[PDB]
């Protein structure tokens, strides 16, 4: 199989942010690291001014910055989720801009299973040593002297396996490190001494003590204070050797506080930010001991304001924070000495655009020009959007509410979109004004304390003005799954079918279900049909003038009777939950989310399915698609992309091979087909926030592509040396692969760029011998589909 | 007159073997009587 | 990966790993195998056997012996031996000596082990509180809320990344299972669900088919989900033969002793007979009358019980002078699990 894979919208989630000296001593630098982008920004009076741009062959998971005695700058040391470590330099020479590669190396253990927790990466204040934590038991050390060029490293056997957040203590005459663990005990902060000599731990300055159960988050105070800090829901505990402090305020105990940064060098002040997107100042207040030293009298918490959810905090001089967030639109909020009437001091000066996470998505020709426009159902709690994505500029529709699915109704010219939204228990009492509850008009299906429920509503929303013109409430305790609009039978009617859930807490697989059909004409959205089935109706599908529906383990064929009422037809039983269902022609796959592939034939004369071909790896999956009658696209684990291919013996007849893999660094919520501006083009949206495009390109391309790309990657170079064939090989965290039938999009699309002197040396001996100009226009046909 | 494999008891023979004929088995007697 | 080992012919069951299996033996072949065997790595091998003509085997179990003893009592060297289900092997194929010694040519299969669902969508700033105080409903309704809060990312709800996690589908798997036993302590089952998935395996009433199918699934997640699928769809045992006869429902079953609800035992004569023990029993008809002999059971007379349709042997119904006052075992090989 041969297929084609192009980024049309780099990722824009914020994996995390760091700020330092990093372009120049001279000036304030910012870094965002997007999922395998990261952006150098240089700090400003005005704001963010955006300086350099670079991809790596890798997601950038772990990111610091430290500048070890004897250089200008501070060097930027990179892990990636791959285990390619690199420590890198920026180099300004006249007006050019690349960033050098101080040393690389790939810091992987071979035997080893990765920590529950996540990587852990800590750099020591004064920079001697690299602490990192990516296995249980075990405490990788890489020593930063100037003889490391390649980043070797070695292991400390820790003897506390569950270890929840370590970090450097600032001030001590060797590498300390700090760190909260969990035991049966109970959760405990302990401190080692690292030694490079010896190799090895040494008992720590202060021995163990016990924290709050939850004691989750260590923040290394600065000098002059030193010691640690201990946060979790219930309480923050200051502990440095006899000096214990625990404040434990009303205001933070109702939601976790996940993200933490130090406002002053000197520590006075940090910010945290929790999940419902508060931001909080944290402030200590030091006494000078006369002919002492600088101590800690109390701690202080309080509420600064309501940012976007926060999944990084970095303090941009002037009092301006950088918040970034992967379910939401990042932003530049700033900080005033005195709050606004609404009792906040945190105001909102610029936003930064964030697709992601894409739940569901469709292409639709809003205004009939042959080019079609993009909706995609972004964000996930108060940050729910929809965004009109066309050719790439992106408009926004905010929600306040986490859309799920997505359909579009020509005749009727509006979005079918299931959202829901999160209620408490206090009947239920809403959180903030929503989509769903300030509907034009609203409607109501009829058939503990604090306890958080969800609601779900279908709205109908206007293809315009983008107005919610309507919002039809599900029933208590109802969860609804799929969303397919279409028409039925013989009837002229459009319809929007919903298929849902009862799922009751005490219960493990839904017992009872429904399937729905409303009629959306004349500004009211009425209920036609209704079926009752006994299972969950995970997917839903218009086959041929008919509905497939996936009741628990079950396929089911529903006919539209002239009397307006769902009827059974055929049913097969195939043991898997068919959680995806996908349709073409004749043909039909179901998957759970375990791979476990299954594709059936609906033989019409018989008028029940047959099984065809079934292909059982246990892997999970993302999403699966089919690209033609016999090529199947589907998301394995670990961020991977694969090809099936349907096909001598019956064996052999009943075998979907693979017949490609790839490495897209992503995970892939959605397949949809359709292109925005090689045979047939499958959208895809990811989590990230990426938006890729399939293609299916011809062998003898497919050749020239792979041979051009193996030219490539012989010249142009990555940030931290990393191979391309590396970064693409199929990854299933302990087992590797070669890509095989998808060329790199990027790779190929980044020819144009390299300049004439480094375009005849790729193009050298290729394939009459092509020429820079014949390679040229093929890569301009090639960047023409997306 | 005990049937080998199921503990069934008779007075003759011939129910015996028609029991014992009756089980399911490989009936591995030289392996087992 | 690939190895040599021999197969014992008496014996005629498919053993899952962690299964014991207890076994007399009489004839000179297998005696001197087991002596041999006994110094010797203790790698017995069983072939689950798809044919009956006992020539055909794709895949079996590594049995491991770690019980011998020998009673040269009868005037003859009858030897007693137990052993336990290791690893799942494939068949690569059948080197008999053609002296009745079964070599076979075989391939050790792996335990796919995955990671967790939530593992590569997971976001990284919450991620430190992805440990949690073990310690119940609420507790679970927190388990849930906790481990798959990432699930928003995705297109799929809490509740069925829950169907698919080893600890949530334990969980299930252990309450009926203590329906059965009435006095299982939490800590007597395993704690991890390569182990948990195939002790559950070795108490189920499936009969052949459905074991060779269980025992050929590499995930340890699979075999969760079937077991449990089995478990509760499936309630009524019928006859073997008949196929239409029903003996008894799940609700009834019942175990005694420490044993499990199901257990190995062996006969006089060598035979093995996986006896499941059950409050009451119906279409069948009992022979012979209350005699003690070698009873499974201390204390408890027997009388053989055979279905009243086909006269195939069926169980015994126990007795005792005195708790409970009487009750059935029935053989695992005579019973076929039937769907309501
Ligand atoms: N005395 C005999 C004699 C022949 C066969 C059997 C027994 C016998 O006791 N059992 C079972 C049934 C009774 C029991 O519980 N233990 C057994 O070994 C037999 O199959
Ligand atoms: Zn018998
Ligand atoms: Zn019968």
């Amino acid at each position: 199989s041969y297929n084609y894979v192009v980024t049309a919208q780099k990722p824009t989630a914020v994996n995390g942010c760091v700020t330092g000296h990093f372009t120049s001593a001279e000036d304030l630098n910012l870094l965002i690291a997007k999922n395998t982008r990261l952006e150098i920004y240089v700090v400003t009076a005005e704001g963010l001014r955006p300086v350099k741009e670079v991809g790596m062959y890798g997601k950038i998971a772990v990111m610091e910055l430290f500048r070890p005695k004897g250089e200008s700058k501070d060097l930027l040391f990179i892990l990636t989720a791959k285990y390619n470590a690199c420590i890198l330099e920026y180099k300004q020479s006249g007006e050019s801009i690349d960033i050098i590669t101080r040393a690389h190396g790939n810091v992987q253990d071979r035997i080893g299973r990765p920590s529950e927790t996540g990587i852990i990466g800590i750099i020591d204040p004064e920079c001697r040593m690299i602490g990192l934590r990516l296995y249980d038991g075990l405490f990788k050390v890489i020593p930063l002297d100037r003889d490391n060029k390649e980043l070797k490293a070695f292991n400390i056997r820790l003897e506390e396996l569950h270890v929840i957040d370590v970090k450097f203590l600032y001030g001590c005459q060797a590498p300390t490190i700090c760190f909260v663990y969990q035991d049966p005990q109970g959760r405990h902060v302990k401190t080692y001494e690292v030694s490079l000599r010896e190799k090895e731990f040494n008992k720590g300055p202060w021995k163990q003590e016990n924290v709050e159960a939850e004691a989750s988050m260590v923040i290394a105070v600065p000098e002059p204070f030193g010691g640690a800090i201990i946060i979790g829901q219930e309480s923050i505990t200051y502990h440095n050797g006899d000096k214990y402090l625990a404040i434990a305020p009303p205001i933070i105990k109702q939601s976790t506080i996940v993200c933490h940064n130090r406002v002053d060098p000197n520590g006075s002040r940090y910010l945290l930010g929790d999940m419902e997107g508060r931001l909080f100042m944290l402030l200590l207040e030091k006494e000078e001991q006369m002919d002492g030293t600088v101590t800690l009298k109390d701690l202080r918490v309080e509420l600064l304001g309501e940012t976007s959810i926060a999944e990084c905090l970095t303090y941009l001089d002037n009092g301006v924070v950088f918040v970034g967030s992967r379910l939401g639109d990042s932003q530049l909020v700033k900080l005033n000495v005195d709050s606004n009437e609404q009792g906040s001091y945190v105001v909102a000066m610029e936003t930064f655009t964030n697709l992601g996470p894409i739940v569901d998505m469709c292409v639709v020709d809003l205004e009939r020009q042959g080019q079609g426009q993009l909706v995609t159902c972004s964000g996930a709690f108060k940050e729910g959007s929809l965004r009109i994505i066309r050719n790439l500029h992106i408009r926004t529709v905010p929600l306040y509410e986490s859309p799920r699915k997505i359909c579009y109704q020509e005749v009727s010219q509006c979005f079918g979109v299931l959202s829901s939204r999160i209620e408490v228990q206090d009947g239920t009492t809403a959180l903030r004004p929503s989509a769903s509850t300030q509907a034009l008009s609203s409607s109501v299906s009829s058939s503990s304390f604090g306890e958080e429920v969800e609601v779900h509503n279908l709205l109908i929303i206007d293809q315009h003005t983008f107005e919610v013109l309507h919002a039809h409430q599900f029933l208590q305790n109802e969860y609804a799954l799929s969303l397919v609009s279409c028409k039925l039978g013989k009837d002229p009617n459009t319809y929007f079918i919903v298929g849902t859930a009862m799922v009751y807490p005490e219960e493990a697989e839904p017992k009872q279900g429904r399937i729905v059909v409303f009629q959306y004409s004349d500004g009211k959205l009425q209920t036609v049909a209704e079926k009752e089935v006994k299972g969950a109706v995970y997917s839903m599908v218009e086959f041929n003038g008919k509905l497939l529906a996936s009741i628990n383990s079950t396929v089911r064929l529903y006919e539209w009777t002239t009397e307006k009422e769902l009827r059974t037809e055929c049913n097969h039983y195939n043991n898997i939950m068919a959680l995806y269902l996908k349709t073409k022609g004749d043909f039909i796959l179901v998957g759970d989310l375990m791979r476990s592939v299954l594709l059936l034939a609906y033989k019409p004369m018989e008028g029940n399915f047959e099984e065809i071909a079934r292909d059982f790896n246990p892997n999970w999956m993302s999403a699966v698609e089919i690209l033609d009658d016999d090529n199947f696209l589907g998301a394995e684990n670990a961020f991977n992309l694969f090809v099936c291919q349907k096909d001598t013996t019956d064996e052999e007849r009943q075998h979907l091979q693979e017949v490609g893999l790839f490495h897209l660094g992503e995970f892939v919520n959605v397949f949809c087909h359709g292109s925005l501006v090689t045979q047939g083009s499958v959208l895809f949206g990811t989590v990230n926030g990426m938006i890729g495009l399939v293609t299916s390109l011809s062998e003898s391309w497919y050749n020239l592509l792979l041979d051009m790309q193996n030219r490539l990657n012989k010249v142009i170079k990555s940030v931290g040396k990393i191979e391309h064939s590396f970064w693409r090989s199929f990854h299933t965290e302990r087992k590797t692969e070669p890509a095989t039938g998808f060329i790199d999009g990027d790779l190929i699309e980044s020819f144009l760029d390299i300049s004439r002197p480094k375009m005849q040396e790729v193009v050298a001996n290729l394939q009459r011998e092509a020429t820079a100009d014949d390679l040229i226009k093929v890569v301009e046909e090639l960047t023409r589909i997306h | 007159l005990f049937c080998p494999i199921c503990g069934f008891t008779c007075r003759q023979k011939g129910n015996l073997l028609r029991h014992i004929n009756l089980h399911t088995g490989e009936k591995l007697f030289k392996y087992h009587l | 990966s690939c190895q040599v080992i021999p197969v014992l012919p008496q014996v005629m069951m498919i053993l899952i790993p962690g299964q014991t299996l207890p076994l007399q033996l009489f004839h000179p072949q297998e005696v001197s195998m087991v002596r041999n065997l006994i110094q010797k790595d203790r790698t017995f091998a069983v072939l689950a056997y798809s044919n009956v003509q006992e020539r055909e085997a794709q895949f079996g179990t590594t049995a491991e012996i770690y019980a011998y003893r020998e009673e040269q009592d009868f005037g003859i060297e009858i030897v007693k031996v137990k052993a336990i289900g290791r690893q799942r092997f494939k068949v690569l194929e059948l080197r008999t000596q053609s002296d009745g010694i079964q070599q076979a040519k075989v391939q050790i299969l792996p335990e796919c082990v995955l990671p967790s669902t939530m593992s590569a969508v997971q976001l990284e700033s919450l991620n430190k509180c992805q440990i949690f105080p073990s310690k119940s409903y609420k507790w679970w309704q927190k388990y849930q809320k906790r481990k798959f809060h990432c699930a928003n990312l995705t297109s799929w709800p809490r509740w069925l990344y829950s169907l698919y996690d080893a600890e949530t589908l334990m969980d299930r798997i252990k309450k009926q299972l203590r329906e059965w036993d009435e006095n299982l302590k939490d800590d007597s089952l395993p704690s991890n669900p390569i182990d948990f998935s195939y002790r559950v395996a070795a108490c189920l009433p499936i009969d052949d088919v459905l074991r060779i199918q269980l025992l050929k699934i590499g995930s340890a997640i699979q075999r969760l989900r079937c077991e449990l699928d089995i478990m509760n769809k499936c309630t009524s045992l019928c006859c073997k033969q008949c196929q239409e006869t029903e003996i008894t429902t799940k609700n009834e079953i019942f175990s005694l002793s420490l044993c499990g609800p199901m257990a190995a035992y062996v006969n006089p004569h060598g035979y093995v007979h996986e006896t499941l023990t059950v409050y009451k029993a119906c279409n069948l008809n009992l022979i012979g009358r209350p005699s003690t002999e070698h009873s499974w059971f201390p204390g408890y007379a027997w009388t053989v019980a055979q279905c009243k349709i086909c006269a195939s042997h069926i169980g015994w119904k126990f007795t005792a002078t005195k708790s409970p006052q009487k009750f059935w075992g029935l053989t695992r090989s005579a019973l076929l699990p039937t769907i309501p």
